């Protein structure tokens, strides 16, 4: 099966460059011609670069032109793309992709942001004083994604929601996860909300009292 | 650039029906628009090369129509695996360009209201010299909805973040977030803090409220 496997994203700072790497493997490289693409959080895809397969005519978009370069060594299997002076509109998932005269791999994420690795603070959130209650935590102040919440180590599924963070105007993530239980479990059951930030190694478990 | 214009935003149908999503090219394209498909934290699939040429390991649910500028995508009998956002695109010249999406959601059984409920600052984060008031509301459809915040009856605005759950695929609901976020010394100049949610299902708009000290 026809395949591309992209690489070298992370997180970086604004005007410094990073180069991605792209593996193609199950087809002839040499012949047929490949393209960048990229998605920023919640946006429409976005194409940004097209080259030939010998790497003579190359087209970039208006927004990438003057920085971003493509290149591709035929040797080697791989498509590059080298982006200079990155700006936090360039912040996006970059995909792979073939063309023919199509196959989009999964992808590698570039994050660029001047804010640094921090873990996250957990907070209770309890409701102040009916048939169903809610309780959580607050995962605020953190950076960079992602951060895994679980309740009651894996044992609490149901009711559970978790919902997708937000990026915050100090550059810094944050997210709720909710769970909604019987009113009157309150009192014999416990709720505890188990939060991972493998980037700071950060492990927390905090149990809300309602 | 051309612009492609896919209508309509979102779109809700049930296992079963048959439906076609439109894409408009602002200029000439020919016979090279595809079509592809995404669910969330996957890669987009391509279900379509060019107009309605099917590409192999797509079922012949899927069709392609239209010619030049106007273009559509039906899928006969959906199915729970076709339920994603789908996005055209057009390889005619560069730059490549891509529609604004149409998520296909699950057309929801019947309409269901949310649970509201309000989150006071926690002690321990007004330590930290920042407050952040919640405001959840919990398994509703369809998913348009209204939370507005109101801080002594002042209404707010630039002030808060929202976030959204994915539809739920068991009883298709959806699920917001509504995040306030102050400082210590403002949070701390005003009293009643509440949270005014609009939902279809709710006959009138529901307030749930919490003063300081009462928590």
């Amino acid at each position: 099966e026809v395949q591309l496997v992209e690489s070298g994203g992370g997180v970086v700072q604004p005007g410094r460059s990073l180069r991605l790497s792209c593996a193609a493997s199950g087809f002839t490289f040499s012949s047929y011609g490949m393209h960048w693409v990229r998605q920023a959080p919640g946006k429409e895809l976005e194409w940004v670069a097209v080259i030939s397969y010998d790497g003579s005519i190359k087209y970039y978009a208006d927004s990438v032109k003057g920085r971003f370069t493509i290149s591709r060594d035929n040797s080697k299997n791989t498509l590059y793309l080298q982006m200079n002076s990155l700006r936090a509109e360039d912040t996006a998932v970059y995909y792979c992709a073939r063309t023919g005269e199509y196959s989009w791999g999964q992808g590698t994420t570039v994050t660029v942001s001047s804010a640094s690795t921090k873990g996250p603070s957990v907070f209770p959130l309890a409701p102040c004083s009916e048939s169903t209650a809610a309780l959580g935590c607050l995962v605020k102040d953190y950076f960079p994604e992602p951060v895994t919440v679980s309740w009651n180590s894996g044992a609490l599924t149901s009711g559970v929601h978790t919902f997708p963070a937000v990026l915050q105007s100090s550059g810094l993530y944050s997210l709720s996860s909710v769970v909604t239980v019987p009113s009157s479990s309150l009192g014999t059951k416990t709720y505890t909300c188990n939060v991972d930030h493998k980037p700071s190694n950060t492990k927390v478990d905090k149990r809300v009292h309602h | 650039e051309i612009v492609l214009t896919q209508s309509p935003s979102s779109l809700s149908a049930s296992v079963g029906d048959r439906v076609t999503i439109t894409c408009r090219a602002s200029q000439g394209i020919g016979d090279d628009l595809g079509w592809y498909q995404q669910k969330p934290g996957k890669a987009p699939i391509l279900l379509i090369y060019g107009t309605s040429t099917l590409q192999s390991g797509v079922p012949s649910r899927f069709s392609g129509s239209g010619s030049g500028t106007d273009f559509t995508l039906t899928i006969n009998s959906l199915q729970p695996e076709d339920f994603a956002t789908y996005y055209c695109l057009q390889d005619s010249n560069y730059p490549l360009t891509f529609g604004g999406g149409t998520r296909l959601e699950i057309k929801g059984r019947t309409v269901a209201a949310p649970s509201v409920f309000i989150f006071p600052p926690s002690d321990e984060q007004l330590k930290s010299g920042t407050a952040s008031v919640v405001c959840l509301l919990n398994n509703f459809y369809p998913r348009e909805a209204k939370v507005q915040w109101k801080v002594d009856n002042a209404l707010q605005s630039g002030n808060s973040q929202e976030s959204v759950t994915e539809q739920d695929s068991k009883d298709s609901t959806y699920s917001l977030s509504s995040t306030l976020t102050l400082s210590k010394a403002d949070y701390e100049k005003h009293k009643v803090y509440a949270c005014e949610v609009t939902h279809q299902g709710l006959s009138s708009p529901v307030t749930k409220s919490f003063n300081r000290g009462e928590c």
